[PDB]
Parts: C-alpha cells; structure tokens; sequence
C-alpha cells in the first residue's frame, strides 16, 4: 500500500520465528527500538501489529521515533515510546517502472503534524494562502498527493522500498502471541535442573 | 487567455495631485487574485497592492486599490517624486497569468523648448572610413520631438538612429540623440550638413548645420 | 533576509539553450511556487510561467509552451528555467517571483522578486568600443563621448572620473544593424570654461576590460 | 547532541556485581563470523547517549 494509505495487519495467536528474517540479507533496514533485535524471540505481547508501505531510500530514515520529515509530519509518526521493530527492502524490480510509477503516493501538505499511529487519506485541497480555495487547483491551493514516480533508473536513494513496521501491543488481556521458545537435549539417571512447558 | 489592459498609456501629473490608473479584463476575473506591480527603469518590478484591496508590506498608505470583475483601479492619493515610473496589473487566477502593457506616470511640466547641437563627424572615425553626425536636443518637455537629417538640403531617411533618455529627475526634461551614419565617400561628396528640430516649445522648426571642413 | 537572486548576464548564440537560475533565502522554498516572466527592452511584462516547488508541476504560456521547461530543486533551494533553440528575439531581461512562505502557509501573492537576468542572442562577437569625441561648435556650449561600435551590453560612462555629474546625459545605447552598439554622451557647460577645464570622458566595458579615458577638445 | 557518554548495548552474558566491561570486540548478532569486521549482524557493543 501507499505510505499515505498504510495498511494494518492484526496478529492474535500464532507462532512466528523472527531468526529467519533478522539473518536475511535481503533486508535493508533491520532496526528496533525500546526492545533489542537480537533478544526477541523471548518476548511475549497479547497482540501485534503490522502496518506496511513503500517509500523511497531517502525517506526510510523517516520511519523511527523522534524523526522528522515529510513521511514522519504528514504520511506516518511513530510515538517517542514505541516499542518494536521497523524492517525494510529495496524494492526496485518491483514497485519501480520505466517512466514513472503512478499507484505509490504520499502526502505533501498539511496544517499540522500527524498523531502517533494516525492514518490521513484525504484529499482535500490544501489553502496555502488566505483566499479559500472552492475545490479548484491555482496559486496557494495545491492537491496534498503526490506520485513518486518510481523509476528503474532512478538513483537508489530514490528506488522504492517497502517498509514493515511491527509493534507488539500488551494489554489486560492474557498474552497470546508467543515466540518460538526451542528446546535441547533431555539427559536421564543424572541431576538436572530442567524448564518444562510451564 | 484573459487580456489584461492598463490605462491610460502615458499619465502626466503634477507631484502632489491624485492619480488614478485603470485595468480592465477581457473575462471577470477573482478580486482576491489581481496584483499591481510598479517597475522603474533599470529595476525589477515591486509589489504595491494585492487581493484587489490589500496593501503589501512596507507599501506606503497613500496607494489604494478597488474594483471589481472586470474593472480595478489604482489611486494614488498624494503623487509622490519617488512614484513616478510603470504600473502594471496582473492577474493570477486562471492559466495563463498574463500581465498588462504599463502605464508610464511622467511628471508634468511646463513646455520647454529643445537647444539643439550638432557635431560633426571627428577626424578619428573619419580615418575608420566612417562618419556619423550627431544632432543633441537638450532640457525639452513633452517627450514627442522630430528630427530630419539635410545633406545638401536633401532629407535623409532609413540612415540615422535616435536615442532618448528617461524623464529627469530635477527638471523633468528629456533628451534626445540623433546619429546619422554615412560612408567616407558619401560623407566627402557633400558639403552642408544640418538638423531640423520641429518641437511644440519651438514656434517654428530651428534648424543647426556646419559646413564640411570650415 | 527574505532573497531572491538570480543568474548573471548571458550571452548565446542563435541555436543554443540557455539556463537561468533562481535561488531563494529567507523563507522555506519548499512550500512555496516560482514563476518566470519575460520582458524585452522597452516592452511590456509577458509571462512565462509558473512552478509548483513542492510538487514540481508546471504551467507554461501558450508562447513558451514549445521552448521553455521550468524546474526546481529543493535541496539547492534553487529553480532553473531552460529556454532551447534561441534567437533574436529571446534577448529579453528574464525575472524570477515567489510568495515567501513560512513551514505551513504562503503568502497571497508574488511579493518577493528577483534582479533579472538579461539574455542576449546575437551572431555578434566580443569588441571593444570606439570612443570618438564630439567637440562643442565655435552662453553654453555640449560637447561629450560617442562609444561606438562595442558588444555586447552595457558600458559604463563617466565624466571627469565622476566629478561631473551636472548636465551629464548619458543616452540608452541603440543596435546597429552590424550588430554593434552605438552611445552618446553629453554635457553642457558655460563658454566661457571650454579654454580652463580640461573634459574627459571615462568609458568602461567590462565584458571586454576596457578603459578609455577621452579628452574632449574644442577645435 | 553531547555523543561522549556511551553505553554497552550488547553483550553474551551479564554483568557479575561490580564487573567491568570495556572490550570493544564486534558482537555477532547472527551465526556468521564478524572477524573483526563491522556490517550485516555485526555491531559496535557501545551506542552514544543523546
Ligand atoms: C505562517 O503564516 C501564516 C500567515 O501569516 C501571514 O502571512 C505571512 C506571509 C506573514 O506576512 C504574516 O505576518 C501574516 O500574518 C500564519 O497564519 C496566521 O496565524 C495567526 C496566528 O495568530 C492567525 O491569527 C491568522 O489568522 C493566521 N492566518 C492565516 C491566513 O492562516 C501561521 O500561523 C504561520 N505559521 C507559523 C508556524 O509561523
Ligand atoms: C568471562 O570470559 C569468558 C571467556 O570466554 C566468558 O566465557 C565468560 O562468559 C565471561 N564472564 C562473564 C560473566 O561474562
């Protein structure tokens, strides 16, 4: 999806392997915030969100708490406290096309910054000016979307890259989602101080 | 496209009285979206009132500005020295923004005659095997001037260039430089080289000639 | 320091393509909108066109649809005009204007202005002026400096190394058809001073780094 | 942005009371040797306060 238009993947009970990604290469950007990359499979949340988009390079630095930029003040902020992880890749050969893509866009003007989590898709004509704009394009009345036109060809730091940002919610509710927890060797007829299921 | 028009062509007034400008649309064009600028020469233009009614910032408070659809005015309450010079009025509204064709506030003055001058060609530019005789018209108001060219009481036409200075700024006069251009050979083929003036300050043409060598 | 400065004198061939810049201080460009207007020597305003900063879009004249590409760069804080396939009448002095904007709003019209950039197209080449002196004729008396012959645009003239400014009437230079340009200046002062005041005149031509100074006698 | 005070952000096993740490060796976040080498999985242990 669109940076403006982020989309919101809900995750409730399931076992997932975190190892398997942060080991990929393919993955540009692999940076966490309140918790480490390395310690995660330990964690436990009840819930867990994943809001994904495309951007370009020069942007995914945008996508961290306390950041400040087009992306971070009117496509989407991350709270000071966030606690997860965001991951990102070069997504050239696929989002990328010769002349300009024209699906990918993000929010150009806005009267004031976006709130933690918050989601803005409208398109109403920004009044740069005084005089009101009447829904018609000119001087000081501008369309906030804009296209990023990706190209191949384009510079790396312009290439489109799509981002994931995962965050893991704890409220006061049991906690349901739970890492993988792998186990070792049992030994028998010696003593052992041993950690079973509970 | 909207045609913008500015009248009048050529406003002269007196320092201290009330100027009034008009700018006429060939379309009804946003009252919030028409500007005046003001150019003086050698400068880049000047915003003095947007939004048909709003003064800039730093535009003194002598410059008004109303109308409204396809008729605005610019008045200017008090002139001052420092006004005189090109209004222009623009709209920006609906693609293309196109401008007005300007409006020239001169300082009006009494009508002064022209001294007339000439000079012929140096000896220098002679031994590049070209001549070229000027004919000065200095301190004259209004700005309209003629100039005829005479060798041998033959009138000139389709050789000479005039030049004309911009209004003074201590006694409002203009000035005006005729050069007639000639080759070596057709210079030394006549002898009576002159200029007629014909001005309004003049009660008849004055005209101001040498004699080739004397 | 609310700026706007523009590009330094051009002079092309007819063919080539020119670019002029624009660079912006004092406001946030990256909000705001640059138009580019045209204005040939003694005429009046004629539009360009306009650019959006922050979205790139661009609106063109239907006069300069075919030769003229407007563009912006936000890092450099700077937009560019391209004007392809010149000539004669392209020589013209070019202007630059922006709404100065703060972080959210602009303001409501074009208020902020550049110094213009004068475009020359022309097959002429660089050529020092002819300085010839135009004697005053045996209660005032005019005398003073033709600079003849020099391209391109403008020279420079002064009288006594500026100490005479009184009566001195410089006028705009006129194109020949050569392609040269031709200048008269003048200065009238009382008879009876032509026998104890030495006058010389001061042409400077910077595109060609002269100086001539020009003793003006009565013959 | 004073960056002079740093924090260890990594390391294979804790502290013991009073322990001292000052090692600057890459820690390997993932199975694959760092060598001594800085990139992929293979970080600075210290991290600048801000
Ligand atoms: C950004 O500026 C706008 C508008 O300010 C006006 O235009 C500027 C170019 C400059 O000339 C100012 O002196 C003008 O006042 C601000 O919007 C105004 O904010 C004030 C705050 O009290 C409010 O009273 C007005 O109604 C607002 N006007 C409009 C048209 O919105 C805006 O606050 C400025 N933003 C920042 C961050 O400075
Ligand atoms: C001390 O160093 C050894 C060297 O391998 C290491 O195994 C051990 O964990 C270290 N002690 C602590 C408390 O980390």
């Amino acid at each position: 999806a669109s940076v403006y238009a982020w989309n919101r993947k809900r995750i409730s009970n399931c076992v997932a392997d975190y190892s398997v990604l942060y080991n990929s290469a393919s993955f540009s950007t692999f940076k966490c915030y309140g918790v480490s990359p390395t310690k995660l499979n330990d964690l436990c949340f009840t819930n867990v969100y994943a809001d994904s988009f495309v951007i370009r390079g020069d942007e995914v630095r945008q996508i961290a708490p306390g950041q400040t930029g087009k992306i971070a003040d009117y496509n989407y902020k991350l709270p000071d406290d966030f606690t997860g992880c965001v991951i990102a890749w070069n997504s050239n050969n696929l989002d990328s096309k010769v002349g300009g893509n024209y699906n990918y866009l993000y929010r150009l003007f806005r009267k004031s910054n976006l709130k933690p989590f918050e989601r803005d898709i409208s398109t109403e004509i920004y009044q740069a000016g005084s005089t009101p704009c009447n829904g018609v394009e000119g001087f000081n009345c501008y369309f906030p979307l804009q296209s990023y036109g990706f190209q191949p060809t384009n510079g790396v730091g312009y290439q489109p890259y799509r981002v994931v940002v995962l965050s893991f919610e704890l409220l006061h509710a049991p906690a349901t989602v739970c890492g993988p927890k792998k186990s070792t060797n049992l030994v028998k007829n010696k003593c052992v101080n041993f950690n079973f299921n509970g | 496209d909207i045609q913008m028009t500015q009248s009048p062509g050529t406003l002269s007034l007196s320092p201290g009285e009330r100027a009034t400008l008009s700018c006429r649309a060939s379309q009804s064009v946003s009252s919030s979206y028409l500007a005046w600028y003001q150019q003086k020469p050698g400068q880049a233009p000047r915003l003095l009132i947007y939004g048909a009614s709003s003064r800039a910032t730093g535009i003194p408070d002598r410059f008004s500005g109303s109308g409204s659809g396809t008729d605005f005015t610019l008045t200017i309450s008090r002139l001052e020295p420092e006004d005189f010079g090109v209004y222009y009025c623009q709209q920006y509204g609906s693609s293309p923004w196109t401008f007005g064709q300007g409006t020239k506030v001169e300082i009006k003055r009494t009508v002064a005659a022209p001294s007339v001058f000439i000079f012929p060609p140096s000896d220098e530019q002679l031994k590049s095997g070209t001549a070229s005789v000027v004919c000065l018209l200095n301190n004259f108001y209004p700005r309209e001037a003629k100039v005829q060219w005479k060798v041998d009481n033959a009138l000139q036409s389709g050789n000479s260039q005039e030049s004309v200075t911009e209004q003074d700024s201590k006694d409002s006069t203009y000035s005006l430089s005729s050069t007639l251009t000639l080759s070596k050979a057709d210079y030394e083929k006549h002898k009576v080289y002159a200029c007629e003036v014909t001005h309004q300050g003049l009660s008849s043409p004055v005209t101001k000639s040498f004699n080739r060598g004397e | 320091q609310v700026q706007l400065v523009q590009s330094g004198p051009e002079v092309k061939k007819p063919g080539t393509s020119v670019k002029v810049s624009c660079k912006a201080s004092g406001f946030t460009f990256t909000t705001s909108a640059v138009q580019w207007v045209r204005q040939a020597r003694g005429q009046r305003l004629e539009w360009i066109g306009w650019i959006v900063v922050g979205s790139g879009n661009t609106n063109y004249a239907q006069k300069f649809q075919e030769r003229v590409t407007i563009t912006r760069d936000m890092s450099t804080t700077t937009a560019y005009m391209e004007l392809s396939s010149l000539r004669s009448e392209d020589t013209a002095v070019y202007f630059c204007a922006a709404p100065h904007c703060n972080s959210t709003s602009c303001y409501d019209a074009f208020d902020i202005w550049g110094q213009g950039t004068m475009v020359t197209v022309s097959s002429a080449s660089t050529k020092g002026p002819s300085v010839f002196p135009l004697a005053p004729s045996s209660g005032t008396a005019a005398l003073g400096c033709l600079v003849k012959d020099y391209f391109p645009e403008p020279v420079t003239v002064s009288w006594n190394s500026g100490a005479l400014t009184s009566g001195v009437h410089t006028f705009p230079a006129v194109l020949q058809s050569s392609g040269l340009y031709s200048l008269s200046s003048v200065v009238t002062v009382p008879s009876s001073s032509l026998g104890t005041q030495t006058y010389i005149c001061n042409v400077n031509h910077k595109p060609s780094n002269t100086k001539v100074d020009k003793k003006v006698e009565p013959k």
